[PDB]
């Protein structure tokens, strides 16, 4: 066993190992391992992403034009998100623009993905470390109204429908046949809320579990179809045609209506369900306010999103700020270049992949991905690893780092900022947020503030809806109907040899795709995901990535049951299969 | 009443089969769950983790054994000795031939699971491989597409619960039903196919007519699916409705071939 | 002056003479003029439909195969159910027994007409005589929340919700364009509500204009499209098919799984929000459990409908019971022979067609329609009338009669009889009824009873269609598929002389169509229909029918404030395109 | 800001245009009539009747005299001196022409107000006239269809308010959005009309399979309406999709061309 230093944290694998794996409620897969101490307290933490595809290597040699389709596969779960980044790239290296609806339609299936992808995470992934469900049993349907109505102006709150969402759940229980209840955390000291905060809760996860899929429509209409829309470089394929014969055939009136309808709902379900709900978790938990931290108040990376003028991702049309914080020293953010070869780099020596040198991080036009499965002594065998050896290589997941610094990114990171940079909308919703729970603002830097940060951005991204479809609509009036650029869609008219970068903030952080183009066909394709960020092992200076970090110096009330580190982790909301890809 | 035990593994895999599923708009998600079927294992849904959700696998696969459906959304990697794809330390082949095992019959769900998908594609650097080429003792049904449409599959779970037998499938595997006739034998843009009324360049007038994709690339005549019927998202639309072509996505081996903006070569 | 006596009432049209033409908030073309007295009391009622198309003359000579479409437009509120009628006269006509599906779809298809019609009548056509939509505003919605909670288990209940749905209507009347609200009733001393149950009734009204479009989905199903779906002459177009290649062409699992998830819906929006209002309705309005009796303590009639053995119209198949009661003698519930002569007939004394002898009555099978517009000696002139003249023609209605006998159609008779026949849901089901409004059983005979009595139809309506979809599927589950008899459809196959009788319950009441068909075309097509029993003109005997009956001896409080003559029509649902078609 | 006002009468109908009008998905009808017009006047749905309602008509057309939309569903009978339709005891046409002679620009809802409909076919008793044979000095909007579909109601009310300007129409008056192609030209069927595969009779193999409706007497090649893109009830289906041929009901005299199961005889 061995300690050393990194971060401000004590790196020590004395003691008890616990293995959590499979991790659940998560995409994808992935393995965490911990050491705790005799008080019961991490000391060590390894993040090891489970999964590997290959996507870069399967890219090589396809036509640019269909990369946007590969690379959507990277993940259903933030379907959409890897194919802007992909059409970016693309019209970045071939130095296409494209019509100003096309990019305000771009930026609609963004938000429209934020509300869905952050609603289910809320419920559906992260709800059960927060609620317990088998305690809803207990509570007492007339209370359950009174807290509900309490929170919220939401209409459906009465004494008969929590009674009905409770029998239905006593029947489900009754014969036995728990289904992905069975075997839960139930009891544990951790879960704080009263017997009517978990019927509400639970009533609510079902509400989320039917309204989230009207949500997606919006990419149906645009798109085709979700998950997995359908997109263009130079654009986007849904002609528009409101008042000409053939309408019938192309985003018409109706189709806008039934657009309009969709985001009212979307707005609607977001502010009266999912933020109150995510408020009282704070309210009923707020010692999680000080656990978690990582490295939330020492390293942060956004690189923006959201451009509102068509074709310009600056610091002007980002309506999504980006920057990066260092050290700690939130009064200078940094601004990002991801051309910049000392800037974004990714490690292999602690990830199972080969590099002609270990011990250097490249940039990702300079990316490999050559894929080396050894885990050198793993206390049981290449195929039953019964304790990964974190020494070594440990991991399907690269290690990136921004100027050699491990970073966080994802709601949390893009809030501090937003706020840093002075944004006045963010300063007042956190300054207002933290006052009604009647904390510190350092309690945002923690697992209860990533997710409290993720529900605020459901609203933004709600509200950004109504403003995008708004300049949809503007044009149209103003008889600008242009979806697409075709001036270079065919081969014969890009360069010879050429390259670029896409890059947005997915739902769970900074996401950027480096392309290059040679012939006609992609000669490299390297991804650097959010959660490549966030699940990072170590890299040559044994500094630990986020989720590392997080879990660090966490208290466990009973060791077998890892309610603490699934609390933790998931409030990154991991995506695994993201990660890897 | 006792609802029919459901083990649903993932191997390799995006996730857009359980997001599909989920969306489905009748029966909803939820009723299936809560009403029509008892889901007793999934990774992604489930409470339990770690250790608590490997008991939960091993209580019901033994409990039982020979009565419980296996749904599988993704595929295998055989490259590495398997170690692709981790579960509880162990290749993720592993976990599939025990769950197979003891399952009275298979749903393979996507095409992941039915044929490969993108992982699968050129050059299959993890050589994922589809769930009929390693299980092939148990009764397998076909549900491709990435993914399929949502009602598709909810209409596929209500027909076994409701009928109690596995649906009738074609010389593939896949349900006659929702896979028996091609994409563009329903689709409503044939009226140009046949009159050579063509979208020739992205929102040309002819887009802006809702004219026919073939020059654009779309796969519809060699595609079975039902997605010019059925639609997608509660009816909402489909590829070729919003614009753009089928890129093929429930036929096997779809990824490679060629561009999904060259034409098709040979139709039926 | 004149005076007479019938039916136990004094006819006289003495003193001031009060017109209301339109009458609006019913379908169609209705005029009502009556007498009241120098106590404000009506001692005559005069019932007038003002619109006539002339189906059973467009009819002659058309395919038989065709007449459901041209039957289907006599009405788009009752859509479907003159379509039923028209296939069934057909077949009958012809000897064609369909298969079970096709009937068992046709039971879906009529259940759920009455599920939408039932339930937009009392919110959008009656409930403005009841809700006093602008005494809403001054609700206090927290009372609001708690008056809905008492009554109903539905969850849109929450104090907040009330405040929006008030807010709403706030802003609605501050510009001053009150719309459908102006020049209202509002304040009227027979408005009972207290200002809360104004707001819970208003929200409802609003909750059930937007529900009502997805209960007609099933009609859009196997019907192809709402309103005006399709059908056929020897079962349904809708073809079946759930396990075979080209399902996507048919009706298949997945459509059948779009029905269920709408019979589910539509029960518990009927159940949990139609009801309890209804029942609402009546606590605060039991005085009018004596209002608006007319023909409804004396002669009720029902043909029946939804056969539940195919092809059999006996009184072992009906689910819906049909008989007749005259003189009140409910002890003798007498059988309906839709082919005697001496059973239906009607008259036109009193209306606007030719008779060759207008003092008696003719069978349908030998009905005549040959327009004739003389109203006579009117007040003004032939093309502006100040006054109709009851005694001489009066209306585009034609008379019909039971054995001479004028009766009373729709929920409340089909209650009264199947009640005196012993249907032991019914009886249960009007006991329940009456014993929470502490009413008697002679309560329901009434303005407020038709109100009640609708109400629980759509109940029974909704639950039968599940019985319905559960038949189906039973005969999916058994390979029974078929929805058509074709051996019949060629009209080289038909009798060359044949006639026959297509009846059933529509939403108003007793419908009936009688075809004959000579030479492979219509040779006669006649209707009577609900309405035109209800609205009725006299007969050579000066017999009322039951709307001027239950208009009789009613009290008004504002002789120009036409509410309690408003709330008496509507509780009979007039169709008038369907009255005289 | 005021909603701009709309008077909504009706002539001879059935009220199946009214129906629709409240089927609308999206904007609801709720919404069309809370926020985006002013509906002044309808007998269908308001409160007051006879005097007060009259009272009403006189006032909104009188106040907003040249401002108001008249939306206008059924038709005048000019038979009897028009006394086959009384409203206040005079001739529905007087209330026509006086409601028309102020409204800046008119709707004629359905197959009714457009060109006839059920009461016009032969022998037309009551010698009901469609609206642009009465009224010929005010601009008119035909939306035929018996009735027309509610989404494409609620898209043209949404077009008008939003861009603050009548549809393009074609020669016909048709908004060219929703009826400048037929229903045969976007038919999901095409692919087996132009195959010949065909229904023969109900309910036959071909029938199970959704095979074209053509030998039925599908009126849909000289149809012009949005059934077949569009859908109806929310997009559910439209009287093909469910197995009945088009009866061609947005067409003028479509009730006098023939049986319904008579084949169209000069396909376009
Ligand atoms: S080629 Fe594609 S768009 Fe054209 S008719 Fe066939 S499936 Fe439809
Ligand atoms: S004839 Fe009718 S069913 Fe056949 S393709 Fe044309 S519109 Fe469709
Ligand atoms: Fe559907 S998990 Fe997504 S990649 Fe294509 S099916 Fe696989
Ligand atoms: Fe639509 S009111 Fe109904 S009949 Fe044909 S449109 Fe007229
Ligand atoms: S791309 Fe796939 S989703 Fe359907 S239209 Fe083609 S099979
Ligand atoms: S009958 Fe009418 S509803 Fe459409 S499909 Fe034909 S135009
Ligand atoms: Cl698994
Ligand atoms: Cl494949
Ligand atoms: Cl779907
Ligand atoms: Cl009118
Ligand atoms: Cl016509
Ligand atoms: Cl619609
Ligand atoms: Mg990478
Ligand atoms: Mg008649």
């Amino acid at each position: 066993s061995t300690q050393y230093e990194t971060q401000g944290y004590t790196i020590n694998n004395a003691g008890r190992r616990l293995v959590v794996d499979p991790i659940t409620r998560i995409q994808g897969h992935m393995r965490c391992e911990v050491n705790i101490n005799d008080q019961n307290v991490i000391t060590n933490a390894v993040s090891c992403g489970t999964m590997f595809r290959g996507l870069e290597i399967i890219l090589q040699g396809r036509d640019p034009r269909d990369a946007w389709a590969f690379v959507e596969r990277i993940c259903g779960v933030c379907t959409g998100v890897h194919a802007l980044a992909s059409v970016y790239a693309i019209e970045d290296a071939i130095g296409i623009k494209v019509p100003d609806n096309a990019n305000i339609i771009r930026n609609i299936m963004l938000a429209t993905l934020w509300c869905h992808d952050h609603l289910v995470h809320f419920y559906q992934l992260a709800g059960m470390d927060w609620i317990d469900v088998l305690d809803a049993l207990k509570a007492d349907p007339r209370k359950t109204s009174e807290l509900a109505q309490s929170l919220s102006s939401w209409p459906k709150s009465s004494p008969g429908y929590f009674f009905d969402v409770q029998n239905r759940l006593k029947k489900f229980v009754e014969g036995g046949q728990l289904g992905i209840f069975r075997n839960g955390y139930w009891g544990h000291p951790q879960y704080k809320l009263p017997p009517e905060a978990n019927l509400m809760g639970f009533a609510h996860y079902l509400e989320a579990l039917d309204f989230q899929r009207e949500i997606v429509k919006i990419h149906a209409v645009f798109g085709g179809k979700n998950p997995h829309p359908n997109w263009i470089v130079g654009g986007m394929p849904c002609a528009i045609n409101i008042d000409e014969s053939g309408a019938v055939g192309a985003v018409n009136m109706e189709r806008l209506n039934l657009v309009q309808s969709i985001i009212t709902r979307t707005a609607d379900f977001i502010n009266n369900v999912m933020i109150p709900d995510a408020l009282a978790i704070g309210q009923f938990n707020k010692p999680w306010s000080e656990i978690g931290t990582g490295l939330s108040d020492k390293c942060v990376l956004s690189y923006g999103a959201f451009p509102d003028i068509a074709n310009d991702f600056g610091e002007k049309s980002l309506l999504m700020p980006g920057g990066a914080v260092i050290n700690g020293d939130f009064n200078n953010v940094l601004p990002v270049d991801l051309v910049d070869p000392q800037q974004v780099q990714e490690f292999v020596d602690h990830a199972w992949y080969r590099y002609p040198n270990d011990q250097v991080g490249r940039h990702p036009f300079d990316g490999i991905t050559d894929p080396w499965y050894n885990p050198g002594d793993v206390k049981g065998s290449d195929t039953n690893i019964q304790q990964l050896n974190e020494q070594e290589r440990y991991s399907w997941i690269k290690a990136p780092r921004w100027r050699g610094n491990a970073m966080e990114v994802g709601p949390l990171a893009r809030t501090l900022i937003a706020y840093h940079k002075g944004d006045a909308a963010t300063v007042e919703s956190v300054d207002r947020m933290m006052s009604a729970l009647n904390l510190p603002l350092s309690g945002i830097q923690s697992t209860l503030g990533r997710i409290l940060c993720r529900a605020h951005e459901a609203q933004w991204a709600a509200g950004k809806l109504q403003y995008f479809f708004d300049k949809l609509m503007t044009n149209l009036k103003n008889g600008n109907l242009a979806t697409a650029s075709t001036e270079k869609w065919e081969p014969a008219t890009w360069p010879t040899e050429c390259r670029g970068v896409g890059f947005t903030e997915a739902p769970r952080g900074a996401l950027g795709h480096w392309a290059a183009i040679r012939d006609g066909k992609i000669d490299l394709y390297q991804c650097v995901v959010p959660t490549t960020w966030n699940a990072s092992p170590r890299d040559p200076k044994g500094q630990i990535g986020a989720y590392e970090a997080a879990l660090m110096n966490t208290k466990m009330a009973i060791p077998e049951q890892p309610l603490e580190i699934l609390r933790t982790l998931h409030s990154f909301d991991p995506c695994l299969a993201c990660s890897t890809h | 009443k006792p609802r029919i035990p459901v083990v649903w593994i993932h191997g390799l895999e995006c996730t857009c089969c359980t997001e599909s599923f989920i969306r489905s708009a009748h029966p909803l998600a939820k009723d299936v769950i809560l009403s029509l079927i008892s889901l007793d294992y999934d990774d992604t849904l489930m409470a339990a983790a770690g250790t608590q959700a490997e008991e939960v696998f091993e209580d019901i696969i033994t409990q039982y054994n020979g009565k419980y459906i296996l749904a599988v959304e993704g595929n295998p990697p055989l490259g590495e000795q398997g170690m692709f794809c981790i579960s509880s330390g162990r290749p993720f082949i592993e976990k599939l031939k025990r769950a197979a095992a003891g399952a009275s019959a298979i749903i393979a769900w996507g095409t992941c699971a039915s044929w490969g998908c993108v992982q699968a594609a050129r050059p299959n650097p993890t050589q994922a491989t589809p769930i009929d080429k390693v299980i092939t003792d148990k009764p397998i049904i076909k549900v491709p597409g990435c993914p399929p449409i949502p009602d598709v599959m909810s209409a596929i779970i209500t027909y076994m619960v409701t009928f109690d037998r596995l649906p009738d499938v074609d010389r593939m595997g896949r349900p006659l039903m929702f896979y028996g006739q091609r994409i563009h034998d329903k689709c409503y843009r044939r009226a140009h196919f046949d009159a050579g009324e063509f979208v020739q360049s992205w929102d040309d007038d002819a887009a802006r007519k809702g004219y026919c994709l073939y020059k654009m690339g779309c796969k519809g005549p060699t595609t079975y699916n039902a997605c010019s019927s059925t639609r997608w998202n509660d009816g909402v639309s489909f590829p070729i409705q919003s614009g753009h072509g089928c890129l093929g996505c429930a036929e096997n081996g779809f990824w490679d071939r060629g561009s999904f903006y060259s034409r098709v070569v040979d139709i039926p």
